[PDB]
């Protein structure tokens, strides 16, 4: 798709980066033709409820990329407090502390040490938030829920 | 596809390999500061003195992003990716096949970039010069660099001397200052030593006119006046020392601790460092003398200076820092072969002078 | 094929069918980004009788960016640099994506006869090009006769 523009240019580099040194646990990849567009999958870290879990999720980027964070949702089921309803990650990395150096394989392990320490105090759901600071029981049955939806897709 | 060598964009990852017409900039922090605090007058001159993590961006990339990011200032936006160090400037650097045209172009920015933050209007080189004279202080005195950004130290700010360096050689060379500043330098060396102790508290004094010997003395003419300037820093110490408000006559001619001269000589070790980070560029009969050959050879060796950055910080930091007597310091800075009585060298110089 | 280069095609087109007097450039053999143009020097000015090659850098963000056009051979000019660069402001500031590299090189021949010394980059060419018009176009005739080698 010639790749003439910043972007692109800048996602092929985003691409040959992820492809052939990807961080451990996650793996993406652009749509087979609109490069706008990844698919990527977070393994649920060890020593985590998350642990076992295939979640997969979408990564869309404009042409103002890398100046404009992209909209990063999770595609499977997720419970957890920085994860609103939608898939949408409340994490200042992707929104307000965006930096145009940060590239697909900066954002993926972002995502995914967040996995494993949440930021309970600024919660996007207001459920996982309390369970993980009240009961570490439920917390981690819901999660264990998620993990086995994770397998259903 | 392949990585960059060289310098590269932290936005686009990208150097000169892929965009050799591009020009890359340097973000850097600049305040307003007084050139010389011993100046006797009551208003001091003022100037500006910069810093810099060394983090590097296309000057087009830096638009780019600052553009996009409507809704803040440009300077809270540019510190994301300076790595959360506030800055307010974005000093370019001349790549080889970059055209003149472009590079001309980002470093009037960058001057309109230090008339907003210094407040002074027409940036010139002689304001530049002290700024690598405020910059090689802040190494000799162990102040920090971090204190008004947030980040970056002797590691960072030891890889923006050159480049700073090229913008002085840069105006030296288009404006055909040169011989001025040759002629200039020249009657600094040749002034005699009643003058040497008014000198230490003026602005233009011993410390400005080496950074100037840096920009338009070769190696080997630097090898000659070392000795000389290493006089007239000595003097610089101990005038400032024993008088810290202004003399004009050496009253206390004695010896004193090693803390009273160890600012001038790491200054001195600092400028040598730099020297020897430079032996390999060619003298003369190059089109131009030392200011177009050190200029040129800046231009095209963006790698081989980074390595002798580091080497030369190697140095500083691990030889020439902890030197506690004189007699440590000759040994270290290698004078022994011209200066074979280190006790009695000083001494007779604080004698010499009125 | 990129969009840069598809329109670098079109511009080969209008400079070869319609190619303004005094100019001639064509992309080079193996690289479609790197041009190399001659500019005859304007008749009735001190460029008369040059034979000026210049070169054109262009990249993938062509046509939205302008290329980098410099000359090779030695110029003498207020507007140009000592690396054949040019300052120019359609080539800079001013520059529309409307334009080619026929608007380019004949904005070039158009300010070898009309100067702007008001913004220069030569100093010694825009001091004279003003003060001294009898030692301007005694330096620029050197210029002149330089072109001739290689
Ligand atoms: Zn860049």
């Amino acid at each position: 798709g010639s790749m003439s523009t910043p972007a692109r240019r800048r996602l092929m580099r985003d691409f040959k980066r992820l492809q052939e040194d990807p961080p451990a646990g996650v793996s993406g990849a652009p749509s087979e033709n609109n490069i706008m567009v990844w698919n990527a999958v977070i393994f649920g870290p060890e020593g985590t409820p998350f642990e076992d879990g295939t979640f997969k999720l979408t990564i869309e980027f404009t042409e103002e990329y890398p100046n404009k964070p992209p909209t990063v949702r999770f595609v499977s089921k997720m419970f957890h407090p920085n994860v609103y309803a939608d898939g949408s990650i409340k994490l200042d990395i992707l929104q307000n502390r965006w930096s145009p150096t940060y590239d697909v394989s900066s954002i993926l392990t972002s995502i995914q040490s967040l996995l494993d320490e949440p930021n309970p105090n600024s919660p996007a759901n207001s459920q996982a938030a309390q369970l993980y600071q009240e009961n570490k029981r439920e917390y981690e049955k819901r999660v264990s829920a998620i993990v086995e939806q994770s397998w259903r897709d | 596809l392949i990585e960059e060598p060289g310098l590269t964009c932290c936005i686009c990852r990208e150097g000169y390999k892929f965009q050799p017409t591009k020009v890359l900039g340097i973000y850097t922090f600049t305040k307003r500061v007084a050139l010389e605090e011993l100046e006797n007058k009551p208003r001091k001159q003022q100037g500006y003195s910069t810093v810099s993590h060394f983090n590097i961006v296309h000057y087009d990339c830096h638009l780019a992003a600052v553009r996009l990011a409507r809704g803040r200032e440009e300077w809270e936006s540019a510190a994301l990716q300076n790595a959360n160090t506030k800055c307010n400037g974005l000093l370019p650097v001349w790549g080889p096949h970059v055209p003149e045209s472009a590079f001309a172009t980002c470093l009037a920015r960058h001057n309109t970039y230090l008339q907003e933050c210094t407040g002074q209007r027409e940036p010139t080189y002689q304001l530049n010069i002290h700024d690598i004279k405020l910059l090689f202080l802040r190494f000799a005195m162990e102040q920090s660099f971090s204190a008004d950004t947030g980040g970056g130290g002797r590691e960072s700010n030891i890889h923006l001397i050159p480049y700073i360096i090229h913008t002085v050689l840069y105006v030296l060379n288009t404006t055909r200052a040169t011989s001025r500043e040759e002629k200039n330098l020249q009657g600094f060396l040749e002034q005699p030593k009643e003058k040497w102790v008014e000198s230490a508290f003026e602005v233009d004094g011993p410390y400005y006119f080496t950074v100037l010997a840096l920009h338009i003395l070769p190696p080997e003419q630097w090898r000659a006046t070392r000795v000389e300037i290493l006089r007239r820093l000595l003097v610089t110490s101990q005038a400032r020392a024993v008088a810290p408000g202004g003399a004009t006559r050496l009253t206390d001619k004695a010896v004193k601790d090693y803390s009273a001269y160890r600012s001038s000589l790491l200054f001195w070790a600092l400028v040598d460092l730099i020297y020897n980070m430079f032996k390999k560029v060619p003298t003369s009969n190059t089109e131009g003398g030392w200011s177009c050959s050190l200029a040129e050879y800046i231009r095209h060796n963006d790698m081989p200076i980074y390595e002798a950055a580091d080497k030369a910080l190697k140095t500083f930091q691990e030889e020439f820092m902890p030197v506690e007597t004189f007699s440590e310091f000759l040994d270290v800075a290698g004078l022994l072969s011209e200066i074979t009585d280190p006790e009695s060298f000083l001494k007779d110089l604080l004698n010499s002078v009125p």
